[PDB]
């Protein structure tokens, strides 16, 4: 018996250090010798209840890169299933029958978890819920500076944008913050700040942590750049425009950048990260997610095997 | 201390116009035999207060936790054999299940067949309740409007 | 029969797990004073039906018609001014204002600040009930579910 | 070869009682000991001009629990085949060229039965037409009858719900009717009731039927009690809510049943079954929902194969 | 003082005979001699909360012929009020500050008698709730068997079609069953027969009535023939075309027809009347419809008016 | 002359104080003596190129209570004109040749000012650019809490909810800044509170206010209390419940309250003000609404009049 083989993985907070280190360890291992017929006559769920194809088309390939196969769904509205009247609870109690492993995502909130209460067996993967988890994505977070950076430990990690909605970087700093060191910068807007909540945690467990206005204070310490979006509607039509350059990151600014340093993004950007970026070698967004396969990959691997032979 | 049959089991000190609200949410009603139902007394610690025995039940005491966001103080004391033998007081606990309803519009418990379950913290100071579904953590007075 | 008041609109005689239902339908916990709730008990022309009385209060002869489709036979007999000086029992009234709801699903009550009416109809054989913005006329019990 | 080997199955009665037997048999039989590359390297392709999902789902899982690849469309107006004015003819006439076996659901009658006549040796399959047949659903209904009650025949079946448009309670009666003893109980809202022809047919045959107002009267007599919607549409505001709740089966009604008796639904279901039945051990619907796929890859199997193998 | 100064006309059984014969009266009248600026200075609210254009072109053109002003709406999704989250309370208590009355359509039952105790002074005249009332079409239909029968006793009057959910034969029997003698013939669908609360009604007050096959039976002794559409989802495809032409009225049967008969339709028809009636004498739901004007101008004019001068 | 003919009134800003004053001082006399064929024979415009039925049929009631013909549209992406391709500025130049007034609200900001570019001498009323100006909202808001209060002046003036986009609540701010004495009390959530260029302005010509958390700490002091909605998005699913509470008025808080304290609402509410609030003789947002008619008939009469005879 593996650690995570039935479970379902709906939260980052609902999962631990040690197989966290789990599933990280054997992504770059995945990545390093593929196991092409592992889940070879599997058959695996693509619910997307909430279209969303960079999310869908990522762990799809995943799905068949390990040899399973895939039925599924992108609603929009016109799936007969789980939506004239029939609950998502009687959804999932017949799709849990002929699967063996459902990926889902939806717009309301503990969609997953309650599909966590019907599969019986099967294990849930959560491709995100709505405003709250899509710890897959974190898993190509964390994998990806730690690809780069060599270690997820006493680092310097900046987080840009929306710092108030923006639940990719929430959850970001959760799982950062079960291991050691690591500082944190939290460059946003005076209005879309960093909640809280989030900042009374960081402190309990004496994590450090600055705030600034601008990439200008922060770009010789910074290992990682975690780069995200300012909505035009969360600020006001004059507002936004005064404070919205210091937000954007043309490759001008990458000057003091130390070597290592990485800018990530979880994309889809727009125009906060400028085109002259990509060239520089601190642009790593791409990379960024194309290493989602492997995240993901280990995620199937590990909810559907016991014996993980690799 | 009112008019009440020996054995069962006594709900006693309810506070300011609850009472009712105890009976509707933990449904007290459905498992028949007598039910004393004071209210709107003068009673103990008080001299205003609210307070019920019922007959042949048994409450646990994870039952008589349940009370703990809604009363605290208040007795749960007892009439076993033939009479007031067992003493109790709720604190608060670790899980509310059922009874609340999540203030996150966009929860699916909304709009589905399962159990509402909150997550208890703060033992006082400003009682959190966190969804079991959604994770929001709101304050313990915004989710009992209900 | 059991320990209660002197004073007060004493409500008896409920039938088969009523009681706690028209304590919630009615509102009679808003208006407080002591509410001697009797409930699960052996009583008059029955020897196991429930009960209740209250202090203070007053209910119209308009106010205990309203019962009717819910008990009929139940005594709401007054202790006026010390002692029970007025006997009552509900027939079927002309129109019953709020507590229950429509059952057809497209009625605009169910979307709005109105007050649900009913008019009455059939003194029997099968109490038909029409709404009084939709106009169906559907029976009692198929209402009653709510 | 096979009794079914290029077999287009489009209806229930198109079909006689031994292939219907052998039908059921080989389901039971690739429960048993899966085949998981039987129909590896065959192209199949599912093409529901007409969305439903779930009977989608369903049907591209068994052709994947067989090894085959699935090729194919939900279509929701924006299809450019067959649409445009290309008719569904020749839409088959170049689809039959490159898959090995059409799955077809339409919204026009006798549109599989079309299809049939331009396929040419590609069999196909019915996902449903329009008002007419569905035979996957009723070969899925009566395997699943049949594997708890042990046998297809001498049983007491109920019929609950909106009997007269119900094409799934019809064409369940006339595949159960090839059968010997079998007697049937009717509920249903006076102006719903079954209609005419079947009851005609049912007296020929010398088949024993009932009528009833409520399960209220059948329940210690039934074995089977196969439950099915009442629109709202189909009645009367008031006519709907008077007669409603004889329709509606809660637990409370499942005290005299017997132990066999399993109470089997189409889905989706509403609110006509309540979720106290689900605990309780007749609740067999989702169960039947599970099956759909034995019996699905079975035809599967025995119309793309001469020498079946098991 | 009128008997209808300020009244909300929500139901045709709200009304009188006697006023019901107020308002008959009136229309005979102000077809005669009109009042274009009766109403002038008055502003009137079109409020169709549901669209239909036969009722709103025949509604404004009534108020114009008084001098009236309209100012209003036609929804369809997207009218800001009483949409988003207002209430239709809330939006008749706006709208009831700067009209004089409103005219009002809506999709769900009850909704003008809502408006009723929300409008204040302000007259509500009910375009039509949903399966509820429409008594304009009523009070258009009396004033038109009675500008040519010459009376609203003792005729005999058919009802044709889809009698069930026919609402609007409903309320047109309600009507008559206040004036005497007055037979009744009920020609309908097995399926789609007139409810028997109506029967019931019919009985009490001891009105005469019978039940037909078709028209062919009933020709020689009607005066009124009320047409009206039956509906192919309302019976089965098959039970729809046999019973389909009983119910079809072409020219060929109106040969025993008395002189005075009137074919009535309420509208729109598709093709259970045809074209050859139209030319014939006994064709009057063109004028019928016309007379629509008349019967809403005379609920404007009494509504709005203390001292009717005319 | 008067000193608005032929003048387009496009911002609040745009006017001052002493014609604010002649938009007041004749709605109050309009109100009181109504003239009906005022402007007789003009016909007017209304160009909803942004659908809002609410200011279009106050708008257009307005035009005619004194007389006007109207025509016009609301447009939801369907009206062939300034739409395919045609500019809006060449709309207005063609629809400035028929019509003697245009009233126009539209989505991008400075669409009526455009209009005034190319409209000649038709004056141009704006009805709600985007973001920016709805003068005659503030019009009609001013001249009830002066029918009301009895003066615009030192005046005690509470402004409650989304204060920070509440554009309805800046604009009555600038315009009450005119007048003298005059405090101000902003009840908003932490994050949706009054911007600081207002501030900025109030603190220059001298106005005192405050900040507040509830309307439990103002009440007593409070002679107007203008309510405005907090949206949900605006503040973080938890954010919203733990703060919303406080920012609904239920009639409870009235209690304290002034006799001649007068709640106002822009409307359409939704839950922020209680129904046992509208019984309470301190509700004045339906009345505050139904003169919205008396202030846009005002600006109607003085910018298509010179002689101005009431
Ligand atoms: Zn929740
Ligand atoms: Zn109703």
């Amino acid at each position: 018996a593996n650690p995570l083989y039935q479970k379902h993985i709906i939260s980052i907070n609902d999962l631990s250090r040690d197989d966290l280190n789990l599933v990280l360890a054997t992504a770059a291992k995945l990545k390093a010798n593929p196991q092409p017929e592992l889940l070879k006559h599997k058959v695996i769920a693509s619910c997307f209840f909430e279209a969303s194809t960079r999310t869908r088309l990522s762990f799809e390939t995943s799905m068949h890169r390990l040899g399973a196969s895939v039925v599924g769904f992108s609603d929009s509205a016109n799936t007969s299933l789980g939506k004239k009247g029939e609950t998502l609870a009687d959804t999932i109690s017949v799709i849990s029958t002929y699967v063996d492993a459902i990926v889902m995502r939806h717009p309301q909130e503990g969609a997953a978890r309650l599909a966590t209460e019907f599969s019986g067996n099967v294990p849930v993967l959560n491709a995100g819920d709505g405003s709250n988890q899509h710890p897959t994505q974190t898993l190509l977070d964390l994998f990806t500076i730690q690809e780069t950076q060599g270690r997820l430990d006493n680092l310097h990690v900046a987080m840009v944008g929306d710092l108030k909605f923006g639940r990719t970087v929430h959850s970001l700093t959760q799982a950062l913050a079960k291991f050691d060191g690591n500082r944190f910068y939290f460059i946003a807007p005076d209005a879309l700040a960093m909640p809280q909540y989030i900042l009374d945690m960081l402190d309990e467990k004496g994590i450090a942590w600055s705030l600034h206005s601008s990439i200008e204070e922060v770009m010789a310490e910074v290992d990682i750049l975690y780069m995200t979006r300012v909505q035009k509607e969360r600020l006001d039509p004059s507002e936004y425009a005064n404070v919205k350059a210091q937000f954007v990151l043309r490759a001008s600014d990458l000057h003091n950048a130390k070597a290592n340093m990485k800018v990530l993004h979880p994309l889809p950007r727009v125009d906060e990260i400028a085109t002259d970026v990509d060239k520089t070698p601190h642009a790593w967004y791409f990379q960024q997610a194309g290493n989602g396969i492997f995240a993901r990959q280990a995620l199937l691997a590990l909810v559907l095997n016991r014996d993980l032979v690799l | 201390q009112v008019e009440a049959i020996k054995r069962g089991t006594v709900i006693d000190h309810i506070p300011a116009q609850i009472g009712f609200k105890l009976l509707s949410l933990f449904k007290l009603t459905e498992t028949d035999q007598r039910i004393t139902i004071g209210l709107n007394l003068p009673s103990g610690e008080m001299g205003r207060k609210d307070l019920i025995k019922i007959e042949n039940t048994f409450l646990s005491e994870d039952q008589v936790d349940q009370l703990a966001l809604y009363a605290p103080q208040a007795t749960v004391n007892r009439i076993d054999n033939y009479e007031v033998v067992g003493k109790s007081r709720p604190s608060l606990p670790e899980r509310i299940d059922n009874v609340l309803v999540c203030p996150n519009s966009n929860c699916i418990s909304h709009a589905e067949p399962v159990s509402s379950s909150f997550a208890v913290r703060k033992r006082a100071n400003d009682i959190a309740l966190k969804c079991k579904y959604c994770e929001k953590e709101f304050s313990h007075n915004v989710v009992l409007a209900n």
